[PDB]
DNA sequence: TTTTTTTTTTTTTTTTTTTTTTTTTT
DNA sequence: AAAAAAAAAAAAAAAAAAAAAAAAAA
């Protein structure tokens, strides 16, 4: 369960400087996959942080502790 | 506004993905964590977009292709292997 | 005082995938300048972090607090 | 090994640069921070090198030039300005090279 | 006046120079 | 740790070879 192609297309077009810009179908497909990996990494890393500090659930404190390395990795 | 709707769509998909991870690992995510990942994903897209556009433009192309994307994902090696495999698979269609 | 050209040349050649790759003299010069800027930024940003948290010296904790943004900037 | 000594050379230079910042800003750097910066710089060279080689390759050259490097330093605008300045200066140093060599004209 | 030969004028190929980038040695 | 040489590629000039214009015949 992940992102729709049309969704990712709209998200990117919001931010292009040049309105000429388009996205190839294969590129769009790879971006759908990349965004899933990003989200799942954030989630999985947060879970590892929560586990590591012996917390009862994944809370914003843990997420925040995992953000710095996540961002370097992306 | 336009960006608000896009963030909501990202949040929905992020929620889906995190829910799948949660059910797999038998550990819950707080609603705030889901929201923060969605926000981070939205913010990350600005950086991804600008870089992709510079990679394409730097090669004198107006259309961003798979090589630009793979270049973008150069940073962790398990991720790079993951991506290349997927690229060959998409090409098989 | 900064990097020697020969040093930067050796550092880069360690990592080239294609052994065919060489470095032009002007490019090498600019890289020497760029690496200085990188190091000085790390140092200066660490000093600002230490000052900001009122530390007596720039310790690893402050450096680590400055790394995330440094890396995004480079 | 080879890379160990390259790391030591990087650490030495990083130490000198950080010493200059320390003396200038009147705040010390721990030895650990110096070592961390050296480690990061060594690791960062891998990313720099691969990117530079791809940029050169990308434009069908075997020699990485100033344009590839400036492209690499694109990310912060203060940085980009600094680098371009330096390049023109370096070229100006190059003119002196022309002055050195004898000219038939 | 035409069509190849002789002197000057032009052309391309090889060799050598002349620079460019990296590595070695004291 | 710095400086110059060694190694490799690039570039320019000198040599070689043919045709055009001008002269000379049939």
């Amino acid at each position: 369960s992940g992102f729709r192609k049309e969704l990712v297309s709209r998200l990117l077009h919001l931010h292009f400087k040049d309105d000429k810009t388009k996205v190839s179908g294969d590129a769009l497909q790879l971006m759908v996959e990349l965004l899933k990996v990003f989200v799942v990494e954030a989630a999985v890393r947060g879970v590892r942080q929560a586990q590591a500090e012996d917390a009862l659930r994944v809370d914003v404190d843990q997420l925040e502790k995992v953000l710095p390395q996540l961002l370097l990795d992306f | 506004s336009y960006q608000q709707r896009l963030k909501a769509a990202v949040h929905y998909t992020v929620g889906c993905l995190c829910e799948e991870v949660a059910l797999d690992k038998a550990m819950q995510f707080s609603k705030q964590t889901i929201a923060a990942i969605s926000e981070l994903t939205f913010r990350q897209c600005e950086n991804f977009a600008k870089d992709l556009e510079m990679f394409a433009r730097h090669a004198k192309r107006t259309t961003i292709n798979t090589e630009d994307v793979k270049l973008l994902a150069r940073r962790s090696n398990s991720l790079l292997k993951y991506i290349t495999d997927k690229s060959e698979e998409i090409a098989q269609a």
